[PDB]
């Protein structure tokens, strides 16, 4: 459980849009 | 510029024909350029001197 | 005392100083000197213990050096790390334009890894950078100024923080390696490790711990108690070090097959990459400094270790918990507590070949990281120690680094110190520093220690204070960037007569004693009880019995510049550091004045401008001329020591250097020789020792207002000159180029009947404004004109010719007598930018006799305009005649503070009156007591006094009730201040005394001309034709949108709008209604926004047509 916490959240958008940049 | 490289490319092109796409391909990466003469990265990746 | 050439301005010293002036300025230096590391500072730093310390040097060498190839067959070491030497007199780079310098060469050697062999070649590196005297370094004749960026100390370190959600002390600690990434530890809210490294969310830590090989017993064995942690290995869930690691690894990348590099590789690179990664010794060091540690351990490294790492990890855990010290195994304890940025300790500086050094680091890695490069390609065998080098970008660099060496910044030479101030003068912010944009007043904040470190008062300015200042006097600073103030370090009464150099730090841990403080003559102040700084600075009383330290002197974390003007005491340090700053901008005017009062900084200071002429040798004096001075230097031996004279400032101002004495005489090495510049009789002269009273008058000294005498003129009192070079280039291009003949078209004849054969005039001549200068000329085209013309040429036979008639011609508030001839060609291989072929540069004297109205003032800040001349006569003046030296409003001082400009003049007058204690009988009581010796003042001779230490008011005063009553033994002076002149014009009787006295004073790098411009038109932005501001221009003052806004208050509309229109730019009107103008007519009304005309299309452009109607 020693993991901080969002990692998600943003890297999750990060990841998501990342893709998004991926549209180009 | 750029354009006129184009328009009268993929135009120029035309005029001969062939599997388009070429055509779709600048066409739209007109348009593109376009835009960017509108704005640049504004979409994707903005060009830079 | 000690002074050969001393007089004595007799000062107030009831106390005593067994420790004596520094040398300050020395400072860096040292460092450059210790940074080479002559075998000077190799024998300096050599004394006072000191291991085995390094010219910042070598190092550099070895902290590459040696060398080898990737395919570990070549071998590359150095040596030789040193240089040759210069070739000037500087001087005459400074004439000569360009830098000062020295060579270098230096003995690498390769080796081959194969045979291994033998490459070793005393190589040449760099002619270099070769320091003043003045410690400097003037690049091509022309030298900026560079101070150390302050720098609190690098390292993982620490601090409780808290969460208002449960407001828990989520304390912590952070790691910086210099160069080394980061990774940090953290109280965390809930349950448990503060883990992330440079940014990695947050682990189970010994999963890195672990992750080394750490059975989770090893740890809670060692860890549990230690339970908060307990749950780490509880939430831990996962396991294997590897299954971690790699897994990390992942957490690292992210994303990666865990090749056994996952496992450790990059790992300890990460942190056990002294090839990469690479904290500060110091810190290093520090580490150690952090925690009795290995301690007992001459050390050196970047070396990380999970040990220590650990260690000061549960130092973590053991704190966030409340814990004092303990001694981790082996290591000895450390009391438990976060950290401070704030604090100074907390808080090193740089300096030069640190820096530099950096610089060059790079240089070397740089142009180094090459030859690797190059080592493999440049195939084996003959490839000398040579083949291969080319310091060039280095240098280029380096060198360079000057230029861009923003913090390297131009030695004001506007007064000796003044440069000095600059010198001291310290911030930490810029190059990688810190930009104001991102700074916590905290930065510019307050706190304790701070004293015995720099100036408390001053500082920058605008939004500038709390950002930059020096140091504070004398308390030398860490071989690491830390001062080193010593002490009166006490002993039982008795405190031990004994510098002790200190990082406030320590210290810290001890006891603060009182200077200013009644010993029983043994250290055994004399009462049993006092107060001292604690803790917190905790400034607190005490009884007189405990401390372990006193002092080192009254007044310390002064400044010199602050170290200037009595009375503080009473006086604002707003309006003080103001004064301070302030301080400077005097302007060495000419006559050469010592304020006869004056503490004993001064030329003992000024000595520190070591810059007079002064004494090299206990030699009998020798042949004496205004250039030099032979100097029979006893030993037979002699040398026509010089003197320069006619040279201008980074403000426009002679090289004067005054002489002292006679060509006959006999003194001695160091004493002095002869000023010249700020240098009153061996003296920073700096102002004038000036009468002048008390009244606001007339509205006059009102707002600001100043009354201001006349005389003075006459006087002179008021003036030097003032130094442009003046340039003006022959250039090469398209047409042609740029020549510079004397011929002219139809140029006027004198206007020409003046220069030289072929331009210019000769040196010493005088001038006005517009005057014509160069003999300049180019080709001036190629495109026809009207018939018209040329017609009208063939019209008048003016056969044009057709070259750019061009050259130079005076501008305006300009004149004086030629000098500068700076005339260096290209052509004439004086080397130059392109294009051209020789240039010119000449300068012109112009001795500036002193506006009223502008400002001047002297020491309790109290700075003064200069309102109005006014003739002598006309004057309110002795009863005895002698009127003042001007007036003084009253009103500020009270909601100012400052009066000791009333006492000093008291004082002044005093002094400048001189008198003697007629104790007689017995004993002024007041008296009774301080430099008896006075007794007197034979009326008017040398005063000085210390600082937080001088006589007393009622004495003082008291002495107001001395004398030496003048002339007629009289004294139309007052027992008290107010006497009663009259009018220098209607003439009677006045109300009621008159306060009155004298004051010194300063003068001023700004007035009119500094600022003195509108602008009817000129040049204006071939872009946004706006006027084009410059030198020739007047700019052209810019406007605001308020001020509009003011209009609107109005409305005048027009008005403003015209401006949008007019002097804004109006290409007609302008043009236009400047026709009307020139036709004088019911002007060209306000037209159209035009341009905006141009929107429309603008617009349009977009499809974006539209309309009013």
């Amino acid at each position: 459980f020693v993991w901080d916490e969002d990692e998600s959240e943003a890297l999750r958008q990060a990841r998501k849009d990342a893709e998004l940049t991926a549209s180009a | 510029r750029r354009v006129i490289n184009r328009n009268n490319r993929l135009k120029r092109l035309i005029d001969l024909g062939a599997p388009e796409i070429i055509v779709n391909n600048e066409k739209r990466m007109l348009q593109e350029s376009v835009d960017a003469l509108f704005d640049n990265g504004r979409r994707g990746r903005p060009v830079t001197g | 005392n000690s002074v050969p050439g001393a007089p004595n301005r007799v000062s107030f010293a009831k106390l005593r100083e067994p420790l004596e002036v520094p040398g300050l300025l020395d400072v860096q230096t040292d460092s450059f000197e210790w940074l080479i590391g002559s075998p000077r500072w190799r024998e300096s730093a050599a004394e006072r213990g000191d291991v085995n310390p390094v010219g910042g040097l070598e190092e550099v060498l070895y902290e590459l050096s040696p060398i080898e190839d990737f395919s570990g067959s070549m071998s590359l070491s150095f040596s030789d790390p040193r240089f040759d030497d210069v070739k000037a007199p500087v001087d005459e780079c400074k004439d000569k334009d360009m830098t000062y310098a020295a060579p270098l060469f230096v003995t690498a050697e390769f080796i081959n890894n194969n045979t291994g062999e033998i490459k070793s070649q005393t190589v040449f590196m760099g002619d270099f950078p070769m320091m003043t005297e003045k410690g400097t370094f003037i690049i091509n004749g022309t030298e900026r100024v560079v101070v150390s960026q302050l720098v609190r100390s690098p390292g993982v370190y620490f601090d409780e923080t808290i969460d208002k959600s449960t407001d828990k002390t989520l304390h912590s600690v952070k790691v910086i390696p210099s160069r080394g990434a980061w990774l940090e530890f953290d109280v965390d809210k809930r349950d448990t490790v503060g883990v992330r490294i440079d940014r990695k969310r947050r682990q189970p830590v010994t999963v890195l711990l672990k992750a080394l090989g750490w059975t989770s017993e090893q740890i809670v064995e060692r860890f549990g108690f230690s339970e908060i942690m307990r749950s780490t290995l509880e939430k831990d869930n996962t396991v294997g070090t590897d299954e971690a690691l790699l897994d990390i690894y992942r957490k690292l990348r992210p994303g990666e097959p865990p090749t056994k590099e996952s496992a450790q590789t990059l790992l300890e690179n990460l942190f056990f990459k002294e090839k990469r990664y690479d904290l500060a010794r110091v810190g290093r060091y520090k580490v150690n400094k952090k925690l009795g540690l290995h301690v007992g351990e001459p050390i050196t490294s970047s070396t990380l270790t999970e040990e220590d790492v650990v260690a000061t990890i549960e130092y973590l855990v053991r704190l966030h918990e409340g814990q004092t010290t303990m001694t981790v195994p082996g290591g000895v304890e450390v009391p438990v507590e976060t950290d401070d940025i704030d604090h100074f300790g907390n808080r090193r500086l740089r300096t030069v070949g640190e820096l530099i050094q950096n610089q060059i680091r790079v240089g070397m890695s740089r142009m180094e990281r090459v030859v690797r490069e190059r080592m493999t390609t440049q195939d084996v065998e003959a490839i000398t120690p040579q083949t291969l080098i080319n310091i060039r970008p280095v240098v280029a660099a380096i060198k360079e680094f000057f230029g861009t060496s923003q913090l390297s910044q131009f030695m004001d030479q506007n007064n000796p110190l003044s440069g000095l101030t600059h010198k001291r003068r310290l911030s930490a912010l810029g190059p990688g520093g810190l930009s104001r944009e991102r700074a916590g007043l905290e930065v510019r904040d307050v706190h304790p220690s701070h004293y015995g470190r720099m100036c408390p008062i001053e500082t920058p300015e605008g939004p500038n204070i709390g950002l930059i200042g020096s140091l504070s006097v004398y308390a030398r600073v860490n071989p690491f960037g830390f001062i080193e103030t010593p002490y009166r370090k006490v002993v039982d009464g008795v405190v031990s007569d004994e510098i002790v150099y200190l990082t406030a730090d320590e210290e810290d841990r001890h006891v603060v004693a009182q200077a200013n403080s009644p010993i029983d003559a043994d250290g055994r102040f004399v009462e049993p009880r006092v107060l001292v700084r604690r803790k917190a600075g905790e400034v607190e009383y005490v009884p007189s019995s405990e401390v372990d330290y006193m002092d080192v002197s009254p007044r310390q974390m002064v400044s010199v510049a602050t170290a200037m003007i009595p009375f503080l005491e009473h006086d604002d340090a707003n309006r003080a550091l103001m004064g301070a700053n302030m301080q400077r901008q005097a302007v060495p005017l000419v006559r050469s004045e010592a304020p006869l009062v004056g503490t004993g900084m001064e030329l003992r200071a000024a000595i520190d401008a070591g810059d007079v002429v002064v004494a090299e040798e206990s030699g009998v004096i020798e042949e004496v001329s205004a250039d030099y001075i032979t100097v029979m230097h006893d030993n037979g031996t002699r040398r026509t020591y010089r003197m320069r004279k006619f040279a201008r400032s980074n403000h426009g101002t002679c090289a004067n250097q005054c002489p002292i004495v006679d060509a006959g005489d006999r003194v001695e090495a160091g004493q002095v020789i002869a000023d010249g510049p700020c240098t009153d009789d061996g003296e920073m002269a700096l102002g004038k020792n000036l009468l002048v009273a008390i009244m606001p008058w007339e509205g006059h000294n009102y707002e600001d207002a100043i009354i201001l005498s006349n005389r003075l003129v006459e006087e002179d009192v008021l003036t030097s000159i003032h130094i442009e070079e003046h340039e003006i280039d022959a250039r090469d291009t398209k047409l042609g180029a740029e020549e510079i003949t004397r011929d002219i078209p139809n140029i006027s004849d004198e206007v020409l009947a003046d220069l030289d054969e072929r331009g210019i005039v000769r040196i010493g001549a005088e001038v006005r404004d517009g005057d014509i200068l160069v003999g300049k000329v180019t080709p001036k085209g190629e495109t026809e004109l009207t018939p018209e013309e040329r017609l009208l040429r063939a019209i008048f036979g003016e056969k044009a010719r057709e070259v750019r008639d061009t050259s130079l011609k005076v501008p305006h508030g300009e004149s004086g007598k030629v000098i500068g001839i700076r005339v260096f060609s290209r052509e004439d291989e004086d080397e130059l930018p392109a294009g051209v072929n020789e240039l010119v540069r000449v300068y012109v004297a112009q001795k500036r006799k002193i506006s009223d109205g502008d400002k001047l003032a002297g020491r309790h800040g109290n700075k003064g305009v200069i309102g109005k001349i006014l003739p002598v006569e006309d004057m309110p003046f002795l009863a005895d005649g002698t009127p003042v030296d001007i007036i003084l409003n009253t009103h500020g001082v009270p909601r100012r503070m400052n009066i000791g400009q009333i006492l000093e003049t008291h004082l002044g007058w005093c002094a400048h009156s001189g008198w003697k204690v007629d104790a007689a009988k017995g004993v002024p009581d007041w008296a009774a007591r301080l430099p008896d010796e006075l007794l007197e003042a034979q009326p008017n001779a040398i005063v000085s006094t210390p600082v937080f230490d001088g006589a007393q008011e009622a004495e003082l005063q008291g002495l107001l009730s001395c004398t030496l009553p003048n002339r007629d033994g009289d004294v139309l002076v007052d027992a008290d201040g107010k006497a009663m002149l009259f009018d220098g014009r209607s003439g009677e009787p006045f109300p009621y005394p008159v306060t009155v006295g004298y004051m010194y004073i300063m003068k001023l790098h700004h007035l009119v001309d500094d600022k003195i411009h509108a602008r009817s038109t000129g040049p204006y932005s071939m872009i946004t034709q706006q006027p084009l501001g410059g030198k020739a221009q007047f700019g052209g003052q810019r406007f605001g949108e308020m001020e509009c806004w003011a209009m609107q208050a109005y409305g005048a509309a027009y008005t403003l709008q015209e401006l949008l229109t007019i002097k804004s730019d109006d290409t007609v009107g302008r043009v236009k209604v400047y026709e009307a103008i020139v036709k004088g007519e019911n002007i060209p009304e306000p037209g159209i926004p035009e341009s905006f005309k141009v929107l429309l299309k603008e617009l349009q452009s977009l499809c974006l047509n539209v309309e009013v109607l």
